[PDB]
């Protein structure tokens, strides 16, 4: 699907035979008062059968909230020590704001 | 007028003794589910809403109208 | 933009229904004889009867329809939609010896359904309009005319 | 004496359709279900035939090649018929209809 | 078809058997002149109810 | 004499609906190319999800 | 009583052509597509036959030996016919045309 | 069908045999002109009860 | 099901062949006067046949 997004569409049933790509789950915690343009850490954990994520590069991934909307986009270089979990220091860039009740009330 | 142009007018049985069913009967038409209300996250500062959360591991059986 | 369409269509539909009803009765009794003589009720009535009925019904209905087309037709994109879908349209004329035949196709397709050799199946075409016919005296032999049309619509 | 009775009744019905029809989404419901609708016309030599399908489907039932079975379509309306003098031969007309409804 | 079902009876592919439907009402029939051929009419109905 | 009305090809009651055109992003307001209505996920299967 | 009805209709059409025709580019479009056109005449013993082809093609569909299939030609117009007294035998004329259009 | 059953007789797939139903009332029949053909009527009933 | 929630739906009968994922049961005790936004400990215990949960990450 990602290759189709760039103009390369393999015929159906074609086996890519990829060995340098691993599917992962990306998680970020959005601090309070997070504004668009800021960067937050992301934790990258492998969910398939990859032996190691060391030296990898996270491709563009959209981070969704509990309401199903995208609030950040994560990329960057993984720093792994468990070789299947890595961290990125500024992986996710905040793209949207979450309203706050801080200024309300007496 | 009461007839729509796009869809058109949708509007010997005594010798038959039976009345044929009509396609589109409201007594058998499906019910479109009610739209859930918006969360308004500005009240709590969180994106959590009890009516809007989706469990990642549920099988998604039918559980509501529609 | 030029896109090739592989005409491969095959539709087939059948339906059937039938019903039966049947009923019969057969009751017969010989005149009762008691004491060596034939019993009489009233003044002239015996102890005998004879009933015989037979009702029957049968009704059925049926219908059938199928079609197929096989060939190729190359069309071109005439409009690009908001989601990237392509509205296609084109015609193709062939005069072999005598008489002109045409193939005409229009519809909407997804770029995702276009195979590697720039060919898309005809069953992937949305809002498809496929026309394969002739023209002239050759097509005049394919229709009955007013005389048979009136007879067919009256009976 | 000899009394006898026998009575029976029966009925039968079946249908089938085979082919393809490509439709488009005309409405998205609150739960994400998609209301679909479309038509398809073919003129082969003489006479026009059409296929028409409408209904509601789940995105979960759409297979990998963007194809969904027709038995997965809720509120399905499938119509496969002809048009013109070709379809005139498929119906009996008033004369036989009156005889069939009277007897 | 109408009736009442248990979510426990819905299989993995979102399909449920028709014998698992409580208060089932299943109707499969036709309409029009095709259905007119399936019924005898008044004449045979009177004969069948009298004999 | 027929008692039936034949359908016509191109009936608006069965014609497809062309999808609504999405509004332009106007990146000059935020300084970013991100737009919630215009982003494309690289890994999605692209199931039908809207009119058209 | 006994009522009965039966009505059917049918149609069929096919064609095929096999051969070669060499044409030339007459116009280049904005996207690089090539509008082609050409004719070919052969007089074998008596009577002239012609083949005429026009249409639009993609340069991507031209194979290595500078040959393109005829089903890859957009807006195709293929004409294979004769000329003269040989072609006069292929048509019925006014007499049969009137009878065929009246009945 | 009506009757009384034990929960102990309900199998794992939420199914119980019909012979496990106490005070069972099972009725399988038709309706209408189809059922009219299954009964003889007054004429044969009188003949059958007299002879 | 989780992958379907993100737009990846495998054809039916496809074996994921996953080796870095384990199904677990998560338990938390909610202290009295717990307010939204607070954080509590959770105990994660494997219920399948995973050999070790060391170095793992609990998903939502």
């Amino acid at each position: 699907a990602m290759l189709q997004n760039f103009g390369i569409q393999m015929p159906p049933g074609t086996k890519p035979k990829i060995k340098n790509v691993a599917a992962v789950m990306v998680t970020a915690e959005l601090p309070p008062f997070s504004k668009p343009g800021q960067q937050v850490d992301v934790t990258v954990s492998s969910i398939g059968s990859a032996k190691s994520l060391r030296g990898g590069t996270l491709l563009q991934t959209f981070l969704k909230g509990l309401d199903g909307q995208v609030y950040a986009v994560a990329q960057g270089n993984l720093v792994v020590s468990n070789p299947t979990v890595g961290l990125i220091s500024s992986g996710a860039t905040v793209e949207r704001e979450i309203p706050n009740p801080f200024g309300r009330g007496d | 007028t009461v007839v729509d142009a796009v869809e058109g007018d949708k509007s010997v049985d005594t010798l038959r003794g039976r009345s044929d069913p009509v396609a589109g009967d409201p007594a058998w038409a499906p019910i479109h589910p009610k739209k859930k209300p918006e969360h308004y996250a500005a009240a709590t500062g969180s994106l959590f809403s009890a009516e809007h959360i989706t469990d990642l591991y549920d099988d998604s059986k039918p559980r509501g109208i529609g | 933009d030029i896109i090739t369409v592989t005409l491969d269509e095959t539709t087939s539909a059948t339906k059937s229904a039938n019903a039966d009803l049947s009923k019969t009765n057969e009751a017969q009794m010989d005149p009762l004889q008691v004491g060596g003589e034939e019993l009489q009720i009233g003044g002239k009535y015996n102890f005998s009867y004879d009933l015989n009925n037979s009702n029957s019904f049968a009704g059925d209905s049926s219908a059938k329809q199928s079609n197929s087309i096989s060939g190729y037709i190359t069309v071109e994109v005439i409009e690009v939609l908001a989601n990237g879908n392509l509205v296609i349209r084109g015609e193709k004329w062939m005069t072999l010896n005598t008489g002109d035949e045409y193939i005409r196709l229009s519809g909407t397709i997804r770029p995702d359904d276009i195979s590697f050799d720039n060919t898309i199946a005809s069953n992937r075409v949305s809002n498809a309009r496929i026309q394969y016919s002739g023209t002239g005296v050759q097509q005049d032999m394919q229709e009955p005319g007013f005389l048979a049309r009136f007879f067919n619509v009256a009976l």
